[PDB]
């Protein structure tokens, strides 16, 4: 996910700017967006949220609006139990199960169902599991106690005033997020959130691995209010972003660092090369206007690339063999960007996944490694050249293997296919760096794949009076058989077409193609 | 200070929806607008969340067999279907009410528009208020905070 807000100071015309950018899988189905407007005489909602909510997560409207990215806030802790004497060992003494004879039924192949009983078992942490393994685990999750999420994101989407978002916000109903706010009064705000348990010792990676469930040590009962969690409103920098990175760059120059705040609380990890493009992309950027935010919003470059080629390249080119020197010079005379008419990019991307592992993440390949000093330009160089040309041995084999060639234009085996839509793809994954996000699927036998993550909901926003505002959903507004909603946004999307939200009954009306009367009585 | 626009203010309850299916629910309050919420995304997507409806009930191993049994276990174990109807119950009155609308809504849709829904989801109607408070919980705390996978050790891929 991508999240930017822009205040006024920073904009030409006076007025914020908010990106709303999820990236999720295509296909799993409580994943999946749907965009929507309601309307009553109290208030008014624009935007998107994963079907069978009843609020919209990433609403706004002539006043304000939201988005959200995934933070992975650590609100659960799984317990490794000691078990001894059918009970459990806890502060030096055995302690019984709670235990309740559930049961459910289960459907037969014949279409009956057979009655199946179901022991739940339970430690002072909570619930207990048995893994393939045998390790018993016992899961205690916080805010179990907290009935409102729902009507806390309702309250904060119809909110009148900063203000009345974040007491609603400070309620601690949501579980987990990062969340953005942009207004038309010129406020805007980054909010690392969710209910995280208060714990006394232990960092981020002791509490993500299984703790040790023999002892009230590490048993927590109490979470953090709103106040104790990483936030920043109207920074000197004139805007905030997160693209899934730790808290520690949600502006420029930063107003806070990892010392401020409880271990515990997120990773200390390197950002990713789209965290890095994030930040430079606001940061580097004045005056800007919404034509301008929406131009930076596709950015695509192949940053890794930019830190790897320089040192490759030459080394590369040192090689006996053919090939390699042939591929050498096929990366050297491209532009760096994710383009359909890209010759180099799927070749480069398979020398990648050797170089920084499948998910591009690995950082030891690196001649100079990451540091927060220096966030938007670090890691870099190639540490050990000749081992890398060995690996773009293999990835020209690999290359050729998967697509046919070492030079396939990257938007011919890269399509974006929906029913009998068919079009060419651009950018990529954004861990090689680029910000506009297509999480490329393995290819099929003749090289051809398509998204099975990323761009989904993307709305722009400026807070003039009247709000104008853009979007398009990639997999369209619609998945029920037959529909033909699922398809016909695809195309705009291959060639960036962005849809006119529309807010104003006077546009809503004009643009009607279906009434459907209603009336509810309870 | 100039003032934002000024607000519409509906005189009946319609959707009015674009020629990319979506839809502009005008509703005369609250509740009128949750439950043309409900119908519209009964239209739209009615087959998949019933059958999630379905599941954050506990029952997706009754109503469509094993591949549906280890989150039906997953959930039953944490106790999640009994934890929504608390938290259902424990809703403000106005957004209970809110609730309530959102589930008649794709009853509603569902009733009037029976081809539109697949056979094998029919069983799960109606839905309730409970359902919908249901869902969301699985999502917020057993998908996105506490998922089947950390905990079971089934540690790989993104998805």
């Amino acid at each position: 996910c991508n999240s930017w807000a822009v205040a006024p100071g920073k904009t030409a015309n006076g007025n914020a700017l908010l990106l709303q950018n999820p990236h999720l899988s295509w296909t799993t189905d409580y994943f999946t967006y749907y965009e929507a407007h309601l309307v009553t005489p109290d208030f008014e909602i624009y935007g998107a949220t994963q079907i069978g909510l009843p609020v919209i997560r990433f609403a706004f409207n002539q006043r304000m609006g939201i988005t959200n990215t995934v933070n992975g806030m650590v609100g659960a802790t799984n317990y490794r139990l000691t078990l001894q004497d059918g009970g459990y060992l806890y502060d030096g003494q055995v302690r019984p199960f709670e235990r309740r004879q559930a049961s459910y039924r289960l459907r037969q192949a014949d279409g009956t169902t057979v009655d199946k009983p179901l022991e739940i078992r339970s430690s002072v942490h909570g619930p207990v599991f048995e893994r393939a393994d045998g390790t018993a685990v016992a899961v205690r999750v916080a805010g179990l106690d907290r009935p409102g999420m729902l009507e806390q994101y309702f309250d904060m989407i119809t909110a009148d005033s900063f203000d009345d978002y974040e007491a609603a916000l400070a309620r601690m109903q949501v579980p987990t997020f990062n969340i953005v706010y942009a207004d038309r009064e010129g406020t805007i705000n980054y909010s690392f959130n969710g209910v995280a348990p208060k714990r006394a010792e232990g960092d981020i990676a002791f509490w993500q691995g299984l703790v040790p469930g023999d002892s009230s040590r590490y048993l927590w009962t109490e979470t953090h209010p709103l106040d104790d969690l990483p936030r920043v409103t109207n920074p000197p920098g004139g805007f905030v972003q997160n693209s899934n990175d730790p808290p520690w760059t949600p502006t420029w120059p930063v107003t806070y660092t990892p010392k401020d705040f409880p271990s515990y609380l997120a990773p200390q990890t390197p950002h990713s090369l789209r965290a890095q493009q994030s930040v430079r992309l606001m940061s580097e950027n004045d005056d800007l206007t919404l034509e301008r935010f929406m131009a930076l919003q596709l950015s695509h470059r192949a940053v890794m690339a930019d830190r790897t080629l320089p040192d490759l390249i030459p080394a590369a080119l040192i090689d006996p063999d053919p090939e390699v020197q042939a591929a050498a010079r096929l990366l050297a005379a491209w532009d760096r960007e994710f383009t359909s008419d890209s010759r180099a990019a799927l070749l480069f991307e398979e020398w990648a996944r050797l170089f920084a592992g499948q998910n591009f993440a690995g950082q030891a390949g690196f001649a100079t490694p990451w540091s927060l000093d220096k966030p938007v330009s670090t890691p870099y160089g190639v540490r050990d050249p000749k081992a890398a040309v060995d690996q773009l041995r293999t990835a020209i084999a690999n290359t050729k293997r998967k697509y046919g060639a070492i030079d396939r234009p990257f938007g011919d085996a890269s399509r974006m296919i929906l029913n009998d839509v068919n079009v060419p793809g651009a950018a990529g994954y954004g861990n090689l760096g680029s910000f506009r996000v297509f999480t490329w699927s393995d290819p099929d036998e003749n090289g051809v794949r398509t998204p099975v993550h990323g761009e989904t909901w993307v709305a722009m926003i400026e807070f003039s009076t009247p709000v104008r505002a853009y979007g398009l959903m990639s997999y369209g507004n619609s998945r029920q058989p037959g529909t033909t909603h699922y398809s016909d946004q695809i195309e705009r999307v291959s060639r960036a077409d962005f849809r006119e939200l529309l807010l104003r009954r006077e546009q809503v009306e004009a643009a009607v193609q279906e009434r459907t009367p209603f009336n509810f009585k309870p | 200070p100039q003032a934002p626009i000024a607000a519409y203010k509906p005189r009946s309850n319609e959707i009015l929806w674009d020629g990319y299916g979506v839809p502009h629910i005008y509703g005369v309050d609250a509740p009128s607008a949750f439950y043309g919420y409900g119908w519209a995304q009964a239209r739209s997507h009615g087959d998949n969340i019933l059958r999630l409806y379905g599941e954050a009930r506990g029952k997706g191993a009754e109503y469509w067999g094993p591949d549906y049994e280890q989150t039906t276990v997953w959930l039953l174990t944490n106790g999640v279907p009994e934890r929504a109807q608390q938290w259902y119950a424990q809703q403000s009155p106005d957004f209970r009410a809110n609730l309530d609308a959102f589930a008649a809504g794709i009853n509603a849709y569902a009733q009037q528009n029976p081809d539109d829904i697949s056979p094998d989801v029919r069983q799960v109607l109606p839905v309730s208020g409970a359902d919908v408070v249901a869902h969301a919980h699985r999502l917020m705390n057993f998908l996105y905070v506490a998922s089947p996978g950390r905990t079971l050790g089934e540690g790989d891929p993104p998805d």
